[PDB]
């Protein structure tokens, strides 16, 4: 997952 | 005439966004009275992020280590504390744009409007649908984290939806206004992926019924057919299954038409297995999801907002 | 990742939207500083909309015949006036609501949002294009005229759309905020058609470089083709033809997905010769124009 | 038309  | 899929004016949500920077990480943050919403990963930095001790991250932060920001405008914070996924800051000033809200949670298949942020700075307005697979399909770059989602009733802004994270394939998941996750995802940036979805049967009939007020009626057929008999087909072109409580909540738009949501059934088993044959329905080629039973009734029905 | 229809966020607007009556006739206007805009049909009767003389009806009304409020409260016009298609009415006092604005006229294939309103109250937003027939495929009901659509740049406001009326194809017609309308159409209830429509190629193309952008490569080949040959297939299919002009706006796009434009222009050939197969782009499964090459920058970047 |  990537934070964003 | 003519249906278009439409976001809620964003005025009311745009006055609640502010820019929230913890040393080099900046996101978005809302502003309700004084407090401002945040998702916590904004005490990261670019390593935080593999797996974050949040409660122990959080313990080294100071007051004036959040830099928040509402137009030209820092706001001195004076309180914080976490709130399962989100953070929460306490700051000196009540915003006077405060709109009249309220925070809810979303069932799948919902829609809500989503007004993407930057900087504290909102770019953009649209509409989207709570995926069954309880992901959204939304328009998102870095950045973007602290938007909200959102719907307003008469004069109420019921917000359901803060933007956290984008899995790989490029879909979006976040939490609602408590801090808790929509679908099984956490915050950091371990190896996830959203699980298969479904189409938004509910939402179709719907769109369906909306074609049929509008005059586009070719489709419906004098037949009719049993529930079960529906989710045999409709599950072959993987539409979520059709419950009973959906169709009540079709209810009042197959009293309006005087077509028996099992009628409309008929028809859009007969569309799934037939295909179109080259017609359209308001204007499309293809079977809209995303909208739901109400925004059908909000749209053809005129509905403003104070 | 991902691209949705997207307007700009329509706030700035909603704080200048007042409503606007003449005897029994009520639709929006917009209230930028001392004066309120709205269109000049608000003065027709039920009678006067088929052959309806505008300097005529306008000398037979006072600054007080007109009735303009905002929500709950009335605001004093002190003057009218008419600019083309439009009313100008001077009220007694400033809307502090007002945003930094301009007027524009954009060019047919561009985008702008509209905020749909009734009663000078905001129902939704949505993302638009201006066909090349100069009409817009809007979602807009009885009353919705006054309406208006615009672009956002910064904090100032750019209006360039105020809606009219509506067309036998149930399409939808307006004018800019000067007065002058989009198209060949005129402000009265007489039988007007659009025109032919065409897709606006350059927007295909944008949205086929958003698409790389995404992932979405599938309908690339190895072929690249001349912009005659280009368009005299797109033509074939009711496509705008495509200038040297078009191909220079999409060099940004071009070099960040280093696909040269005639090489694209190649795939679009494809896919509307072979067509796609049951497959999709970005999503759908026809080929998308009301996405201008501005706006896929603005929102893949 | 029609005036909207």
């Amino acid at each position: 997952a990537v934070l964003x | 005439s003519g249906f278009r899929k439409m976001a809620f004016p964003s005025g009311k949500v745009e006055g609640c966004m502010v820019q929230v920077t913890c040393g080099t990480t900046t996101l978005n943050g809302l502003w309700l009275d004084d407090t401002v919403y945040c998702p916590r990963h904004v005490i990261c930095t670019a390593e935080d992020m593999l797996n974050p001790n949040y409660e122990d991250l959080l313990i080294r932060k100071s007051n004036h280590s959040f830099l928040v920001q509402a137009g030209n405008v820092q706001l001195r914070v004076i309180g914080h504390s976490m709130q399962n996924c989100l953070l929460r800051l306490k700051v000196d000033t009540s915003n006077p744009k405060t709109p009249k809200y309220k925070f809810v949670r979303i069932q799948p298949g919902q829609t809500f409007s989503v007004l993407a942020c930057y900087n504290g700075s909102p770019s953009g307005v649209y509409q989207c649908a709570m995926r069954p697979n309880h992901t959204i399909k939304g328009s998102f770059l870095n950045g973007s984290c602290g938007s909200v989602g959102f719907n307003i009733d008469y004069d109420c802004v019921s917000f359901c939806y803060m933007h956290h994270m984008e899995l790989p394939t490029g879909v979006h998941a976040g939490t609602d206004l408590e801090g808790k996750f929509y679908g099984p995802f956490v915050d950091r940036q371990t190896a996830q992926a959203a699980g298969t979805d479904t189409t938004i049967t509910l939402n179709v009939l719907a769109w369906l019924y909306a074609a049929v007020i509008n005059g586009d009626r070719w489709f419906l057929n004098r037949f009719t057919t049993t529930l079960n008999d529906f989710n045999l087909v409709a599950m072959k072109y993987n539409y979520e299954p059709l419950t009973q409580d959906h169709v009540d909540i079709l209810g009042p738009l197959s009293a309006q038409t005087g077509i028996a949501v099992l009628d409309m059934c008929a028809a859009l088993k007969e569309l799934l297995q037939n295909g179109m044959n080259g017609r359209t329905i308001l204007g499309s080629t293809i079977l809209e999801d995303e909208f739901t039973p109400f925004d059908v009734v909000r749209q053809c029905s005129g509905v403003t907002f104070q």
